[PDB]
């Protein structure tokens, strides 16, 4: 249904897709996302339109090669193939308000979701400073995100004799926590963050020690993306809210961090099973 | 005794290992035997007709079979033409209607004996017609005498209300377009009701009729986001809202967000629409524990509990009221009991207990004691262990769905207010099914879709 007009590897485990979807492109707003199904027996996954042309009818999606659905898209999809289903726009658009001096953070491929938001904030007259913390081969959208007040790229090393996370570089979260003290050197009116839930908690614990308001792009599991299943539910201000309807963005001071943290890898076992079986493409 | 003819069914042993249809239904032979039990009550005051929400000529289709015992294909074509005058989903309604509170509940033979099995006789007519290609002959007969009228109609939602509205307008010569939020049409027929109750062949055949009638289905289109009602009004002569009531009611009590706690809508969407039980041949995962507790006792809870046991789990149903208070189909309550679902009555969750890893481990209930009065709690409690909790305490319309069109009148519960001809506060815009009634029945959605197609036609004639 939706033609892959462009497909390229813009970095390590990062693919750029320019999809023809005139329905989404004519109506999408910063903070809004899409639900995609790329295969007949495939699942529905949430992705964010990074850029759009309303006239030409296309959206840009940058998918991080994470598992079965994202890897099968990277390997088996080609410029000229079509995505089966692209549903959207979805979610509540980010408020386009005069906040002032904003620090918009993106951990890993999270900067892809910071880009549409940060750009519109800057255009409406906000003094936006973007920050991208990721592995050195994963640096993406440097030139583009360079159209604001000022950009910083803090890039940890993916050490080969080091495993994936703890005690020390998926603990690239240590430096993101360290550089977050951009507070104490500058005055901020708003902190915004797209990153893994545990990383959002650690950063919020730092920003909280100061009185700076904070917004977070929350990533719970999603199925429909239309408010009819409650998989994406989050306790916001003590109330049960649905991130596909009310979010993805929520006030970081209203979120139950401990709850969302436990809800991170509930499907992990099945997720590694799904990848393992597909990887057997010999 | 002159009791009602029974229907064959697969054994518990075989059916619990798969998702295949449990009740095998009537044969031509058994259908005639059950048809000859009907007393042929006069068409104007026959209580069964009155009891059917859309008033199908029940003795009329029964007598049609009885007079053509000679040729079954003749009898079914005749019985079907009569059913199709008032109902266009007889294979779904005959299987899922709560007859006990409707047609069969009104049947005179029920007062002294068993009432006539109207649902299985209507189902037989439909299934025989579908299998022997009788419905195909009639549909092609309709399509030949169909002339376009230059006029376009948009339909919001592809459930039974929207599917029925589109079919009837196409028959009237309209250029119909359905806007559907999900990747597949059907609504609850595609994500809610399972295969063991409703074989997917009925839905697949219904979408073939609409593809033959020329109706176009626009999937991945969320009205209110993708496009608005105002925008639709600028392109279409008329609109019909059939968006249902799919938002799940979730209690805001301690533990609602522990791992293992699903809403029934999610749990059934993953099975019905996503085929997660076939993981990894299908990519959508599903986690089912050793012990499942289902909260509620409606059809949704029966479907969820019965689906969970087919995944090897031991299931328990926990209900707020008693055995007689259950809203699920009495036939499906029987099926869940034979299949091995345990029933716990007069219990109300007050907390979902979990471990330090945030997984559900137990459910804590308040013992309740026995219409707009409701019940009350005894102050006494009971705790049961659970690895998976499925919430099925109802669904509601998306109370914030209509905020993109404020000129559309909506009430306190999220239901679209309509006039006697099902027209909304906006002329040119009609609405039916769960969007106006809240959570209701397939027959009530079918009928509203049928009624609104007559009103759209009349409103588009002057
Ligand atoms: C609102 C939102 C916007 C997003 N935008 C982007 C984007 O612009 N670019 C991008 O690369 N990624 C984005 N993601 C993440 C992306 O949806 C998931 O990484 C992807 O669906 C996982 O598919 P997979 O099978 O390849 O990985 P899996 O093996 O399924 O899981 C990988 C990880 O992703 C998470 N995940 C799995 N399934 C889902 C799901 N259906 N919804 C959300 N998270 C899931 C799990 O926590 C898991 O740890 C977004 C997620 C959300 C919720
Ligand atoms: C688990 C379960 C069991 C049931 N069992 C029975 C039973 O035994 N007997 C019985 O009579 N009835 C039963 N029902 C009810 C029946 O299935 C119908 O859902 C109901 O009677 C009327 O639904 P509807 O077609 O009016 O709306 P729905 O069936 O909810 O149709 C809504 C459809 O429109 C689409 N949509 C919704 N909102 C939007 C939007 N904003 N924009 C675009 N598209 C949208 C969705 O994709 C959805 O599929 C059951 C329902 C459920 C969920
Ligand atoms: S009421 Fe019972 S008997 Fe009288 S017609 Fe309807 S079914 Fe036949
Ligand atoms: S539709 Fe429901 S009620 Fe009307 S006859 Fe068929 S079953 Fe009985
Ligand atoms: S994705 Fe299922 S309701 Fe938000
Ligand atoms: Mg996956």
């Amino acid at each position: 249904m939706y033609k892959i007009l462009e497909k390229k590897e813009i970095a390590m485990r990062n693919t750029w897709y320019k999809v023809y979807a005139p329905h989404v492109a004519k109506k999408v707003q910063p903070g809004q996302f899409v639900i995609v199904r790329a295969f007949p027996n495939g699942e529905r996954i949430p992705l964010t339109p990074v850029m759009w042309d309303r006239e030409e009818g296309w959206i840009v999606l940058i998918v991080f090669t994470r598992g079965k659905t994202t890897m099968r898209m990277a390997v088996e999809l080609k410029e000229g193939d079509s995505l089966l289903n692209v549903a959207g726009p979805l979610g509540t658009p980010v408020p386009m308000e005069k906040f002032g001096k904003i620090l918009a953070i993106g951990a890993y491929t999270g900067i892809v979701e910071v880009y549409p938001i940060a750009k519109a904030w800057q255009e409406i007259g906000n003094d936006v400073t973007t920050l991208h913390v990721t592995f050195e081969p994963m640096v993406i959208l440097k030139e583009e995100l360079e159209k604001a007040v000022t950009r910083h790229i803090v890039e940890p090393v993916p050490l080969n004799p080091n495993q994936d996370f703890l005690a020390n570089k998926n603990v690239s979260q240590r430096l993101k926590e360290k550089v977050r003290e951009l507070l104490e050197s500058e005055d901020w009116d708003l902190v915004f963050m797209v990153g893994p839930v545990g990383d959002q908690k650690q950063v919020f614990e730092v920003v909280k020690e100061y009185g700076v308001p904070m917004k977070v792009d929350l990533h719970p599991i999603m199925v429909d993306g239309t408010g009819m299943c409650g998989a994406c539910r989050v306790t916001v201000g003590g109330e049960v809210k649905f991130a596909c309807v009310d979010g993805p963005e929520f006030d970081a001071y209203q979120v139950d961090w401990d709850e969302l943290i436990h809800r991170v890898g509930f499907y992990a076992k099945l997720e590694k099973l799904a990848l393992e079986k597909y990887m057997e493409e010999l | 005794i002159k009791e009602r003819v029974p229907t064959p069914e697969r054994s518990v042993g075989e059916r619990v290992r798969d998702f295949g249809e449990v009740n095998l239904g009537y044969s031509w032979e058994l259908a005639l035997r059950e048809a000859e039990r009907c007393l042929q009550c006069p068409v104007e005051y026959a209580p069964c007709i009155k009891g059917c929400p859309v008033h199908i000529n029940i003795p009329g289709f029964i007598k049609a079979l009885r007079e053509n015992r000679d040729n079954p294909s003749k009898a079914v074509r005749e019985a079907l033409r009569i059913i199709w005058r008032d109902n266009t989903l007889p294979a779904i309604t005959g299987r899922v209607c709560p007859q006990e509170e409707q047609c069969e509940g009104a049947c005179v033979v029920g007062k002294v004996g068993d009432p006539i099995n109207i649902g299985k006789l209507e189902r037989f007519v439909a299934d025989y017609a579908r299998e022997h290609g009788i419905d195909d002959e009639l549909l092609l007969e309709e399509i030949k005498g169909i002339k376009r009228n230059g006029k376009k109609v948009a339909i919001i939602g592809a459930g039974p209300a929207g599917l029925t509205c589109a079919a009837d307008l196409a028959k009237m010569g309209y250029e119909v377009t359905i806007y559907e939020a999900l990747h597949q049409p059907g609504g609850v027929l595609t994500y809610g009701i399972p295969e063991f109750r409703l074989p997917k062949e009925i839905l697949r055949k219904e979408l073939k009729k609409l593809s033959l009638l020329g109706v176009e289905i626009k999937t991945d289109h969320i009205v209110g986001k993708t496009i608005t009602i105002q925008e639709l009004l600028q392109e279409y002569d008329a609109v019909f809202i059939g968006t249902g009531a799919g938002t799940p009611k979730l209690p805001n009590i301690p533990g609602i967000n522990l791992n293992g706690i699903y809403s029934a809508n999610e749990f059934l969407t993953r099975i019905n629409l996503m085929k997660a039980y076939k993981f990894p041949e299908y990519d959508t995962p599903i986690v089912v524990g050793k012990k499942v507790v289902v909260i509620g006792a409606g059809n949704t809870a029966m479907d969820a509990a019965r689906s969970a046991l087919r995944l090897g789990a031991e299931v328990t149903i926990a209900y707020r009221r008693g055995r007689e208070d259950m809203t699920a189909r009495i036939e499906e309550v029987k099926h869940a009991e034979e299949e091995g679902v345990k029933f716990m009555f007069f219990v109300n969750p007050v907390e979902f207990i979990g471990d330090e890893n945030g997984n559900v481990k137990a459910v804590k209930f308040e013992k309740m004691k026995p219409g707009k009065r409701k019940i009350v709690g005894t102050g006494e409690y009971i705790t049961v262990e659970a690895d998976t909790v499925i919430i099925a305490i109802g669904q509601t319309p998306n109370k914030v769905l209509w905020r993109a069109t404020p000129e559309l009148k909506v009430d306190e519960w999220g239901r679209i207010v309509v006039d006697e001809n099902l027209m909304t506060s906006i002329p040119g815009v009609f609405a039916g099914g769960d969007a106006i009634r809240g959570e209701a029945t397939v027959i009530l959605a079918m009928g509203d879709g049928r009624k609104a197609a007559k009103a759209i036609h009349q409103y588009l004639s002057k």
